[PDB]
């Protein structure tokens, strides 16, 4: 799917073809003076035509050499224009898939998609039409020039051009399933190293260099790149071997000392195959070592398009402030394996939901479908009476916060990490959310105060990250909030303290508390039993505790 | 070339040597074969055209010289490419576990990633598709004008004086563009890092509406990264225009030294024919070297971050082993103080541990628990002071045996993207069937193997994504117990799970049959119930320890902190 991708550069690539069948006539013309220039000095002519002849082909040499300096500075600015609007693309296309793609595909998948298909693509986009229309003109040009010439002469350069072009095919052919499974293996490695850096203290305690995954592949990947690269440079540097000036002018004398020996020939014919003759060899070469990156073009351009077709959480145009209902919710994170079988639920405004249950049960899940990163499978959801799915981005977001069971920070300030839902957000807001989330003192002590980074390295302790997103959620405000296993990390002061702050931040607001600490959520108004992706049973915590249900049986083991 | 022959394997280099020395001798090959047309020439258009035979027989041994030394000199560059590969990745795959952790820092972190992101066939053919030609195009126009000195003196030093400007324009051209180049490399590699952190964080950022390329970081990243891109383009033009005028430089001398002899009839009208063609070879390589020269940035640049990664600073190491061959040692901390950067973590933190007893550390968050389970595993390492194994500083150990002596279940699990078995498995890949099953039923995993349709086949994603937190939680448990160390460090093993797996993987730990010094860190009473012993950690100093009861009688902050 090349084509319905560089659709838009229809024009500029016809442009450079056209553009470059002229620069390689205006790059022969000298030679063809610097021939006339020749037979002219050896038949004694006046110095007034061999200085206009001269003076005439280094002209045209200068201007062929601007003329394509300034194609290619025009071709790859338009690829990199290109490039960069089909990134932002790829990014937009992201922004909105479900977030099973994201899981089941990586991030050196995403990283290979977004940049290293992107820059697959800049052959072909650049130089593959300008290389076909140079090898495809100059030779021909050339060939019927020295036919004319002497056709003997010219005869015997078929055999280095018919020489390149069964390596050149050969070549492909060899290559072409090896160029195939490249970006598998880039994409492997690349998932490797980045599972090696971020899993460092694991490859430290468990097994060391030795002993890791990245090493066998890290092999693997070395002994297929021989493979493939092994015959194909062989080839390549026959291909150069055949080409190259130097086996043209040998040929060519080859062939013509004989004849101009004999009485078969003037040496004055030979003028035009020792200026001629030795010049389209480079421009074949062009292609051939071009063939590979329009191969490889094709299927990064195949793989990016297939992306942006990808099926995504689609805004509906369909069309109890502060309400979240599940209707007979089900899901599936795979087809025919269910996590969510038809689960009913209110969340009401004013009020606290417990949901609680076995791990593995479809908690996260159930928030993650709340926050519509996937499509529920049946049944429906709906926050103010309005289904998610007719709900953009920005309407579902401003309406439901989250603290994910990960704390998750980008890379940045505290402030920016603080105030990632809110970026405007003043100094004053940020410092009283991190206060909410007993995480100020913390930032203060810190050498840049609230400008300090949080990237890697420069880390924090578990639970000093997962106050960090609780701030954020304080700090985003919505009118319902979600908490997935929020104060997991925290010690029994801190999360005394903090859920004091949130009870007295969301008095009136609709709340969704996820806690296997089953002592921090007997106050909720509404505690939900979630087992095996159903809802088992649903109460207060005395009732649930008169029940001698799965809620019991968890609060007796929890003593 | 010196950074290089740096990377290139010590037993590599008579390759290497025999590569310079054919490398020269293809150059002088072409250079010769260039000039011996102006004698065939000047034999070719005289009254005798035979005399040509002699000159055609010289250019078909060079010829065929030229092409066994270039089909040789490729193979060894094939060899050098992929020996000085396989080294460097080889090498900088076993220094990054020993290296400091301090050391990744997000731009060091990206450095790594980078460098062995240069795996692939670029790099491997460096030598065949960058030194190769750019040696060759470098020497011809000398050669050429050293083998013009036996056809007339003045006529190869106006060729040699094109090749003065030559290496000027190659040394110059570097300079002119390096800040552009350096500016686009860095905002690619920024553009890199956030790609990453944009499939790692999808989550979070879609909740903060920072998912958009006009609202986040990666689309900032990408337009610094296209703007950065275009300023290259543009800051290459000048490099590109100094190599042509320094062709059309060389141009003028060559051809109008050429023409000064023939007019004064010191060099004859063929002769002067042939050298138009010797002109052109003469000047193929300005063009070549042009091409090369924005490859030679980038390969720079690419082996700078691959020395960057084999410059890290690794963990001070020795040659102590343990006595005890699976004794479980003792554990204890000699005045040891630790800070992350300038931050005080540890302050004089004194303790011992008896050897194969249960020990659990609590305290606030922050208090510096999860660094004192980093110090007895040797991840960090002591600003001042001694941890001791046994009565063995840890530092001293043989990094085979520092490991072999200690197994973690870390406060983050962090799974690798593969099936579930296979996780278990890292903690003693060589482990028999039943050791394996015995981890996960002390792990509760097994519940997971039935519940879970794959069963221990289950793909895990990226981390642990594509499980529950609990779920990689309890396989991250089954790891370290399926290690047979016999020092135990349990970082908040249950946080992530609920009463009834709380309660069986704390009894597992317990019931493990072999003896083992355990360390426990919990933010649960629950999770502690077998601790033989209790270090109370706050601000990085125990302020109390003893029994549980003891603690709880005391009235001190370790009954506070659960009331
Ligand atoms: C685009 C793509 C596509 C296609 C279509 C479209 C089209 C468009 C059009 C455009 C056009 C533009 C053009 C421009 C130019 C013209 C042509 C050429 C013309 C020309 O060339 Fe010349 O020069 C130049 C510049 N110059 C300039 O600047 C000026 C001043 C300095 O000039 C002068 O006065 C002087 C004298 C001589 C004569 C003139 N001449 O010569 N000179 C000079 O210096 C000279 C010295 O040495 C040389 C040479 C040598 C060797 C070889 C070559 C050559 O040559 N030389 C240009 C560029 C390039 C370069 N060179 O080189
Ligand atoms: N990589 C790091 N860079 C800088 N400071 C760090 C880093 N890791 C931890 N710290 C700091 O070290 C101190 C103690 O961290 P540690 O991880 O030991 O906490 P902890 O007691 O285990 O906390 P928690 O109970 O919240 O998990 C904290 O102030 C934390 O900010
Ligand atoms: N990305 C995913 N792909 C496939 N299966 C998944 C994915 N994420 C979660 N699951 C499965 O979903 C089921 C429920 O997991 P979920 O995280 O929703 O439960 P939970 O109640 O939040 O768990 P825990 O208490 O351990 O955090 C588990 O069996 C897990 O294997
Ligand atoms: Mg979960
Ligand atoms: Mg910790
Ligand atoms: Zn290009």
């Amino acid at each position: 799917a090349g084509s319905r991708l560089l659709a838009p550069l229809k024009k500029p690539l016809i442009v450079s073809g056209v553009l470059q069948a002229l620069i390689t006539l205006i790059e022969l013309a000298p030679f063809v003076l610097l021939v006339e220039l020749a037979r002219l000095l050896l038949g004694g002519a006046e110095a007034e035509r061999l200085w206009t002849l001269g003076l005439t082909a280094v002209s045209l040499i200068g201007l062929g050499a601007v003329l394509a300096a300034a194609m290619t500075l025009w071709l790859h600015r338009v690829d990199a224009r290109f490039a960069h609007e089909l990134r932002g693309r790829l990014l937009t296309k992201l922004s909105r898939l479900p977030l099973g793609w994201f899981t089941r595909r990586g991030s050196a998948s995403t990283k290979q998609l977004v940049q290293d298909d992107t820059l697959a693509l800049h052959y072909l986009i650049t130089h593959a039409i300008p290389d076909a229309v140079a090898a495809v003109v100059a030779p021909v040009a050339v060939l019927v020039y020295l036919f004319v010439a002497d056709w003997r002469v010219a005869l015997v350069l078929f055999i280095p051009v018919l020489v390149y072009l069964v390596l050149m095919s050969v070549m492909t052919i060899q290559s072409g399933s090896k160029i195939a499974q490249a970006p598998r293996w880039a994409e492997r490695m690349g998932g490797e190293a980045g599972a090696f850096l971020e899993g460092q203290p694991v490859i430290r305690i468990f097994g060391g260099a030795a002993a890791s995954r990245f090493r066998r592949r890290l092999d693997d990947y070395i002994d297929f790149l021989v493979s493939w690269q092994r015959p194909f440079v062989g080839k390549k540097t026959l291909m150069d071997l055949v080409t190259r000036p130097a086996t043209f002018l040998w040929i060519i004398l080859v062939a013509g000392v004989p004849l101009v020996v004999t009485g078969r020939m003037d040496p004055v014919n030979l003028l035009p195959f020792l200026l001629l003759g030795t010049t389209f060899g480079a421009r074949l070469l062009g292609i051939g070592y071009g063939l590979s990156g329009i191969q490889t073009g094709m299927l990064a351009a195949r793989r990016i398009q297939t992306v942006l077709d990808e099926p995504e959480l689609v805004v509906r145009d369909r069309t109890r402030p502060g309400t979240v209902e599940l209707d007979r919710v089900s899901f599936e994170y795979r087809p025919g394996v269910p996590v969510i079988r038809d689960v009913t639920l209110t969340l009401r405004p004013g009020t606290v939901t417990a949901l609680v249950g076995p791990s593995g049960s479809g908690k996260s899940t159930l928030a993650a479908l709340v926050a519509r990163f996937h499509d529920v499978t049946q049944g429906a959801i709906r926050v103010d009476g309005r289904d998610i799915r007719t709900l953009t981005a920005d309407e579902l977001y401003r309406r439901v916060g989250f603290v994910l069971q990960d704390a998750q920070l980008v890379h940045g300030s505290v402030a920016e990490n603080i105030a990632l839902a809110e970026p405007d957000a003043g100094l004053e807001r940020i410092r009283t959310a991190a206060r909410d989330a007993q995480i100020h003192d913390r930032i203060t002590r810190m050498p840049d105060g609230y400008d300090s980074v949080l990237g890697a390295g420069s880390a924090l302790s578990g639970g000093e990250r997962q106050r960090v997103t609780i701030a954020r959620a304080i700090l985003a405000d919505t009118p319902v909030l979600v908490l997935d296993q929020a104060t997991a990390f925290a010690d029994p002061e801190s999360e005394y303290l903090v859920q004091q702050a949130i009870n007295r931040l969301t008095r009136d607001r609709t709340v969704l508390v996820i806690a296997h600490r089953l002592h921090t959520i007997t106050h909720a108004d509404q505690i939900v039993v979630l087992d095996d992706g159903r809802i088992v049973e649903v109460g207060t915590h005395d009732e649930l505790l008169a029940a001698g249900g799965r809620y019991r049986g968890l609060w007796d083991s929890g003593r | 070339i010196r950074t290089l022959l740096r990377l290139v394997p010590a037993e590599k280099r008579g390759a290497v040597a025999g590569y310079a020395v054919l490398t020269l001798l293809s150059v002088l090959l072409r250079a010769v074969g260039a000039v011996l047309l102006i004698p065939l020439l000047a034999a070719l258009f005289s009254d005798t055209p035979s005399d040509a035979w002699l000159w055609l027989g010289w250019l078909t041994a060079v010829t065929l010289a030229g092409w066994v030394t270039d089909t040789n000199t490729a193979r060894l560059g094939f060899d050098l490419g992929f020996a000085v590969l396989s080294r460097t990745q080889h090498d900088m795959a076993d220094r990054l576990p020993n290296v400091a952790m301090s050391w990744f820092t997000p731009d060091n972190t990206a450095t790594a990633r980078q460098a062995i992101a240069a795996t692939g066939p670029e790099l491997a053919g460096l030598v065949v598709n960058l030194l190769t030609p750019l040696i060759g195009a470098a020497l011809l126009p000398a050669a050429i004008g050293v083998a013009l000195l036996f056809v007339s003196v003045p006529l190869g030093l106006a060729a040699l004086a094109g090749v003065a400007v030559l290496f000027g324009a190659l040394a110059l051209s570097g300079r002119l563009s390096r800040a552009a180049d350096k500016v686009a490399g860095e905002t690619n590699s920024a553009f890199t890092e956030r790609i990453i952190e944009f499939a790692r964080t999808q989550q979070a950022l879609r909740a903060a509406r920072r998912v958009e390329p006009a609202r986040s970081q990666v689309g900032s990243a990408l337009a610094a990264q296209h703007g950065a891109g275009l300023r290259l383009l543009t800051m290459q033009i000048p490099g590109q225009v100094l190599f042509s005028l320094a062709g059309q430089v060389a141009l003028i001398g060559f051809a109008g030294m050429a023409v000064w002899l023939t007019v004064r009839g010191q060099l004859g009208v063929p002769e002067a024919i042939a050298l138009i063609v010797v002109l052109v070879r003469y000047l193929e390589p300005f063009a070549a070297i042009a091409d090369l020269a924005p490859a030679l940035e980038t390969t720079r640049a690419t082996l700078n971050r691959i020395q960057a990664v084999l410059d890290a600073p690794t963990l001070p190491a020795g040659r102590r082993r343990l006595d005890r061959t699976g004794a479980a040692p003792s554990i204890e901390f000699d005045d040891v103080r630790f800070s992350y950067g300038d931050e005080v973590v540890l302050d004089g933190v004194s303790f011992t541990l008896r050897p194969g007893n249960t020990t659990a550390i609590v305290g606030p968050s922050g208090s510096g628990k999860t660094t004192i389970l980093s110090l007895i595993a040797g991840l960090q390492q002591p600003a001042s002071g001694r941890v001791l194994l046994d009565g063995v500083d840890v530092t001293t150990l043989d990094p085979e045996a520092r490991r072999a002596a200690v197994s973690v279940v870390f406060q983050h699990p962090y799974l690798f993207d593969g099936t579930l078995r296979d996780n278990v498995l890292v903690g003693d890949p060589e482990a028999d069937p039943d050791d394996v099953t015995a981890a996960m039923r002390l792990a509760r995993v097994d519940e997971l193997l039935d519940r879970l349709p794959d069963g221990d086949a289950t793909v895990v994603g990226e981390g642990g994504t594509a499980l529950s937190g609990g779920e990689r939680q309890r396989v991250s448990i089954a790891r370290a117990l399926l290690k047979p160390a016999p020092v135990l460090l349990v970082d908040q093993a249950t946080s992530a799970l609920d009463n009834a797996n709380e309660a069986a993987v704390v009894d597992a730990l317990t019931a493990d049959p072999r003896p083992r010094t355990r360390v426990i860190v919990a933010h649960r009473l629950a999770s502690i119930r077998h601790a033989d012993r209790v270090l109370f950690v706050e601000a990085g100093r125990v302020v109390e320890d003893g029994a549980i009861d003891e603690l709880l009688a005391a009235g001190g902050r370790f009954a506070q902190f659960w009331a």
